[PDB]
């Protein structure tokens, strides 16, 4: 799925 | 006049250590290796998972030194761990080299005690590039080779043919546990920014850039009209991010990093999941088909075994303006709910003594007595907590 | 500085491409690895064993772009097949070096695919050649490696230190299904000479030379006292044969094709049976310890089951000028007798319509029909078989 | 133009064997050979132990048939002899001293009998031992693919020269997982030169206890080195009591080369003849010691009784009587005087061998113990 | 006997 | 499938 | 056993 | 581990 940083 | 490793190998195998670890969960034992980076003060780089619930640690050097060694900092998310030798008496560490110019096909060699059998040495090639996951949370931009790596090899040195160190080797895919032919290792520009954090801080200082993403496949591609196969999509960028002062939209591909192209966006949430905080770099997008450069500046993120070594399973730091320790969020069935903790929790103080903070906090840890005493507060609520 | 392979790898791994496939049988998905023969026309060669059964089927490259294969040619005796990219836009082909020209302890390249993990380059040397009997009818003249492969390097390439390809990886030894160091991979001649039919006619021209025979021992030749203990020995000629054209007699050993030494017989049939039907070729024969070379040319070459696919024990042809499909011979208990078809039965029609070829049969059986009823005859009495 | 191994394989591999041998079962293994003339063939011993067969195939595919020479399973190494040898290509053997971790091995075996196959790899590390404590065991490592079949096989350097012989694996599957272990060449030298000429391996012992040097006895015993030999006890009568080598002493090196560890140090004398004179580096409270050693073994002395003659021809004297030996089964004791035996008169060592010689089922001997004048039986 | 990859 | 060393 | 070619 | 030598 959709990731931060 | 044949060829060889040797001139280059008794150069190095002195830096490389194996680790003989004794803790407790039901006690056990375990073994990995270690690489030492300052010879001066004593310190020697392994995996995390090799110094988990650690009570005593030994390091062997090559000629049969035994040694102590306390920890120093340790960074799960990508297992990589940082201890010193208690009384550094005439070692010799090993010189990095830069993984960022590391190329798929050369020759590299690994270092390591598989099954407690010594320091043993092995040889192959670079498989890979860029590898991740393998576990999607953990910040991992691995290196592949089909240099033989077994159980013990963990936390050992991957060295190119001049003798620098590039990976430290971390596991393998092994369908049956033994090596077959396919080993991963943390590069050494990610082992370097880690370990270079844990000196100053003993933690590491986690920066954000604030961008949402996904990893670009051929099928994306096509759906945006994007040339570039592989990347980063940027789906959405957060508000007073230093991404959103940069000036990157929503739709722009992630291509190169600082020059050095992208093999993944998983292999770029570990590279700059790893530059310590401020660490200014470039980027390079690709919005509307048309290359664009930015300059950029990591900020703050903001985020309990990294303070108790072995009692996990619920975060926790300093609380407000000299507010105490306050816990942030517990995991259920950890060794934290074994003593009467939740979220919320703000640790206030211990056997008669105030704790304005984590370095108050750990000033009465330092006293070890029989009985621990820890003065927390749920709400309003006044309670006390007793262990060993 | 430092010696490597990424130089030469940069420019030939845009050619390996890994492979995905999507079967029925209990249906199944299954991956490997291919290898871009031509560029402009897409030709893609992996292994048969990779690609039957498929109903669709995706390449991906080395960068990630994806693309849509179509099936060309299948060859499972010898265990290659050849895909087609559809829309071939920038692709990169590979040299194929002539693979009669390795040695036992040249260096190895493997390239490939294992577990979907990517494209993993691995390093070995010849183990040896001319090796078979891992399925003792099909067409092996293996090449051994040590180099690195598991399940997915199948269908890529094995290279030399130039890049040159010089066999297709195809299967592996393991009593754990892990690489243990020994690999196999189909001879670049042998894929040179069978790629290469099936550009033309889609399918192997299987050519017959007409001569019987089985291994040459250490123990034959001291029964022959002949000078060399490996080769073909000729149990028998067949006669009609253009090898029997030629002037070969029987009990004499065959040692060379095209100057070429023989490994074994196994590898000696293997070879030519590659070979497309009239290949001039050179043999070096030793019949009563003279030496004997001679040219020649192929002549051309059945089951229920080369009809039906699961019907065994049924010899069967054409019978006259469009007279029927008569049976020649039937073993008892064989999946055709077990239904009625019996030894000189004229097979007359089917469901209605007139049977008087092999052809004539195949246009009602593609026709799938539910239930199948055939009007064979038994000499003077006219019966109806079913079958499904 | 591409580098290879292919030229020094094309000279080493017509020296390298594999062999077959026949609750009856069959096995393979491989071997390689020592001399060209005489057809012998070095091989592990858990390859041609209880053969009745043993049938060895050239690299050309000629069959041999081969009988036993020397075995000693202590070491795993055996030696067979191929019987009617024609045109025979024996192996050069290297020192397996100079090896070092990290110079190039290629191995060369019959795996899973599939034919003559050529692996490579490094020096994953040397001595290394410990996998049948009582074995003699001094193993190169390597991380060269090695698996079932490959046991008597080749492991050369990068010349050809013959370095060791593939041993064993370490593998939790019974697969190659790149740890290869092979016995190095020096002791396939000193035991297959030893059955040769002896038939079998002449051991030699030391007369000296000792355990292994640890980082945690170097502190307490004052000693500087962390590994090596911590000289326990020495037996009297032996070489070491004769030498003057005292208890607590720390054995460094062997004959200049230094030791890894007790158990190759232990692995390497294993290995040599019986009265192999060699010199030692101790080192004792602080000072460096070098000595020189002799190895020994673990009239007419039969079946544990030695004896002499005694007078002009007045018989054999027995001088001393060891307990619990064929002698005390026999019942003679120290000083017992033999004057003849089966009817016949003894008067010398000569002419009680001479009936010894004439081997008979029972012994009767015509002995006096005393004043009395008894007999003695046997066999 | 053999495997198949 | 897996295996951390 | 035999083989044709 | 007390052999003899």
């Amino acid at each position: 799925c959709y990731y931060k940083i | 006049q044949m060829p060889s490793l040797a001139p280059m190998l008794e150069k190095v195998m002195p830096s490389v250590v194996s680790i003989n670890v004794e803790g407790s969960t039901q006690k056990f034992m375990a073994l990995g290796s270690g690489v030492i980076i300052d010879a001066d003060k004593g310190y020697v780089v392994t995996n995390n998972h090799v110094v988990d619930n650690a009570t005593v640690i030994k390091v062997q050097l090559s000629d049969g030194r035994k040694f102590d060694a306390k920890m120093v900092g340790k960074d799960p998310r990508s297992d990589i761990a940082l201890i010193q030798i208690q009384n550094p008496k005439n070692l010799t560490a090993i010189k990095m080299a830069d993984s960022d110019a590391l190329r798929v096909g050369d020759y590299t060699v690994a270092i390591g005690n598989p099954f407690g059998l010594g320091e043993t040495v092995t040889s192959g090639i670079v498989s890979a590039l860029g590898r991740s996951g393998l576990n999607a949370e953990n910040y991992e931009n691995f290196i592949q080779t089909d240099a033989a790596i077994n159980r013990g090899n963990a936390g050992g040195a991957l060295v190119n043919l001049n003798g620098e160190l590039i990976g430290i080797n971390t596991a393998i895919l092994a369908p049956d546990g033994g090596n077959i032919g396919i080993g991963f290792a943390i590069p050494s520009n990610m082992v370097k920014n880690l370990t270079s954090q844990m000196v100053e801080y003993g933690q590491v200082k986690r920066g954000e850039l604030g961008i949402m993403g996904t990893e670009l496949n051929s099928e994306l591609a096509k759906a945006m009209k994007v040339d570039a196969q592989r990347g980063a999509f940027v789906s959405q960028v957060l508000p007073n991010s230093s991404a959103a002062k940069a000036g990157i939209k929503a739709g722009d591909v992630i291509t190169s990093l600082n020059g050095k192209p992208i093999s993944s966006f998983a292999a770029l949430r570990a590279q700059v999941g790893t530059m310590p905080v401020g660490s200014k770099l470039t980027l390079g997008l690709l919005r509307d088909g048309k290359q664009v450069n930015v300059n950029l500046e990591l900020q703050q993120s903001s985020q309990s075994s990294s303070i108790f070594n072995g009692i996990e399973g619920a975060e926790m730091s300093n609380k407000g303006k000299d507010q105490g320790v306050v816990v942030n969020n517990v995991k259920t069935g950890t060794p934290a709910a074994q003593i009467g903790l939740k979220k919320g929790d703000v640790i206030i103080g211990a056997n008669q003594q105030a704790v304005k903070n984590i370095a108050e906090l750990r000033k009465v840890l330092d006293s070890k007595p029989s009985v621990l005493a820890l003065n927390i507060q749920r709400g309003d609520s006044t309670i006390y907590l007793l262990m060993q």
